[PDB]
C-alpha cells in the first residue's frame, strides 16, 4: 500500500 | 489585464484536461481541473493584494501564467484529438515529468493563493532560520528569479558559480519557471536541514550521492527498483510529490518487495545512518559505494 511505516 | 491572463490560463487548462480523457500521483487528469479551479478563484478575488511592487501577487501570476502557458503547450504537443505501454516510451516519460512539475505548480499556487486569496505575504516557512533567512532578505516577497535568488541565498549560503549552482537552480526549481517561490524555498530547506550546513547536505545527498533521483514519480520509483529485486537493501530517495517538503525512499525489502516508506521528517542525512546500520539502506541504486 502506496507509503508504508518507516522500517526504523 | 491580469484578469484577462486568469481567463486565458483557465480555457488553456480546460482544453488540456479535455485532451486529456483517455492516475496515481501526480495524475494531469486531477492536476489540471483542480488548477483550473484555483485560477477561477484568484479572478474572482483580486476583483476584490499584499504590498505591491517586484515580487507580490502580481508578479507572481504574471511569472506562474507565464510558466503554466509554456508547460501546457508541452503537453498540448505530446497528445492525440480524441503506446504509453511499450518499454521506453518517450511519450510516457514526457507526460511523468510534465504531470511532476503540474503537480509542484498546483501546490505552489495553493500554498500562496488557497481558496483564491494570496497569502505570500504571511506566508511562514517550516523551519525557522530558514523563514528568517528568507524574510530578512527578500522581506514580504514571495518571488524571485533565479539570479537574484542566487545571488541573495549566497551572503549566507553561497554556490559556486556554473555547473554547481545550475545543479542547485534545477533542484530548488520545482516548478521549472525560472523564478525561486517562498514556497519553492521552503521546501528545499526542509529537504536539505539543517540550515547551518544546508548547501553541504545538498552536496553529499543530492549531488555526490548515487541514491538521489530528481523528477521521478512513485511509479517510475517502482520500475527503476526492478533492477534490484536480488538486491535486498538497494534503495534511492527522491521529493514526494503528496507530500512535498518531505522525502520518499524506495527500497527493496527482504523479501525483495518494493517498498516507499516517508521518513517524517528528521535531516535525510540521519535517516540514512540509521538505515545503513539497521542493514535496510546499503547499495544506493543497487551500487557497491555507500556515500
Ligand atoms: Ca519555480
Amino acid at each position: 500500500q502506496r507509503y508504508s511505516s518507516d522500517p526504523t | 489585464e491580469e484578469a484577462r491572463a486568469l481567463g486565458r490560463a483557465v480555457r488553456m487548462l480546460q482544453r488540456l484536461e479535455e485532451q486529456c480523457v483517455d492516475v496515481s500521483p501526480p495524475s494531469l487528469r486531477d492536476l489540471l481541473p483542480r488548477t483550473a479551479q484555483l485560477l477561477r478563484e484568484v479572478a474572482h478575488s483580486r476583483r476584490a493584494g499584499g504590498p505591491g511592487g517586484p515580487g507580490g501577487s502580481g508578479d507572481f501570476l504574471l511569472i506562474y501564467l507565464a510558466n503554466l502557458e509554456a508547460k501546457s503547450r508541452q503537453v498540448a504537443a505530446l497528445l492525440p484529438p480524441r503506446e504509453l505501454f511499450r518499454a521506453g516510451s518517450r511519450l510516457r516519460r514526457q507526460l511523468a515529468k510534465l504531470a511532476i512539475i503540474f503537480s509542484h505548480m498546483h501546490a505552489e499556487l495553493h500554498a500562496l493563493f488557497p481558496g483564491g486569496k494570496y497569502c505570500g505575504h504571511m506566508y511562514q516557512l517550516t523551519k525557522a532560520p530558514a523563514h528568517t533567512f528568507w524574510r530578512e532578505s527578500c522581506g514580504a516577497r514571495c518571488v524571485l528569479p533565479w539570479a537574484e535568488f542566487e545571488s541573495l541565498l549566497g551572503t549566507c549560503h553561497p554556490v559556486e558559480p556554473g555547473c554547481t549552482a545550475l545543479a542547485l537552480r534545477t533542484t530548488i526549481d520545482l516548478t521549472c519557471s525560472g523564478h525561486v517561490s517562498i514556497f519553492e524555498f521552503d521546501v528545499f530547506t526542509r529537504l536539505f536541514q539543517p540550515w547551518p550546513t544546508l548547501l553541504k547536505n545538498w552536496q553529499l545527498l543530492a549531488v555526490n550521492h548515487p541514491g538521489y533521483m530528481a523528477f521521478l514519480t512513485y511509479d517510475e520509483v517502482q520500475e527503476r527498483l526492478q533492477a534490484c529485486r536480488d538486491k535486498p537493501g538497494s534503495y534511492i530517495f527522491r521529493l514526494s510529490c503528496t507530500r512535498l517538503g518531505q522525502w520518499a525512499i524506495g527500497y527493496v525489502s527482504s523479501d525483495g518487495s518494493i517498498l516507499q516508506t516517508i521518513p517524517a521528517n528528521k535531516p535525510l542525512s540521519q535517516v540514512l545512518l540509521e538505515g545503513q546500520k539497521d542493514g535496510f539502506y546499503l547499495y544506493p541504486d543497487g551500487k557497491t559505494h555507500n556515500p
